[PDB]
């Protein structure tokens, strides 16, 4: 029981590290995913405007 | 950091129709 | 035994202690600040062009 | 001759009205495209604010 806790106790803060680091990663690949499809939606938004 | 609590957040999502519609109606009220 | 001998060893190796998950954790913050900041650059760039966009469809309906 | 003159006349504005309404209903739809997207962000971006 002593040796469960501890390795508990051990793996909690690096796997919570470890998600942490992967959240952010997330949010950041997802941030520059949207701010190029909103760049080439504009881009597509002024070719149909110039189309006219 | 530490926004685990919101990135997890799958029901526990884009602009609510729903939700501009309660804001207008609670706006559209009456011209006060 | 095997079994619990073989995930003890290859159990997360790390904050035990107090410094190794530290370390990891501001350099982990260090890298959401940095990403944080490209996000916020990048949305209020859109946020600029979706405002001339409603800004030019307001002109065009005015007209 | 004024009448014909109109009539020309009215078919030119309705030919360049027709023309600006299709711009602007192109443009009105790419930026309720755009703005749906920039609410997407803007939501996860003050989820992930905490």
């Amino acid at each position: 029981f002593v040796h469960v806790h501890h390795l508990i106790n051990e793996y909690r803060p690096h796997q919570a590290r470890e998600t942490l680091r992967v959240m952010m990663e997330v949010q950041k690949r997802q941030r520059l995913e949207t701010a190029e499809r909103f760049q080439k939606h504009l881009e597509r938004v002024i070719e149909m405007i110039q189309n006219c | 950091c530490e926004k685990q609590v919101q990135e997890v957040g799958l029901d526990g999502q884009p602009l609510s129709m729903s939700q501009n519609l309660a804001r207008l109606a609670q706006r559209i009220d009456f011209s006060q | 035994a095997k079994d619990i001998d073989v995930l003890i060893d290859s159990l997360p190796s790390e904050e035990s202690t107090a410094a190794l998950q530290a370390a990891s954790l501001y350099k982990l913050e260090e890298e959401n600040h940095e990403a944080a900041t490209c996000l916020e650059d990048v949305v209020y760039r859109g946020d600029m062009l979706l405002e001339k966009i409603q800004s030019a469809l307001a002109d065009i309906a005015q007209s | 001759m004024k009448l014909a003159l109109n009539q020309g006349k009215v078919h030119h504005e309705m030919q360049a009205l027709e023309k600006e309404v299709e711009k602007r209903d192109s443009d009105i739809q790419q930026l309720q495209k755009q703005l749906k997207e920039a609410e997407q962000i803007l939501a996860t971006a003050v989820y992930q604010a905490k």
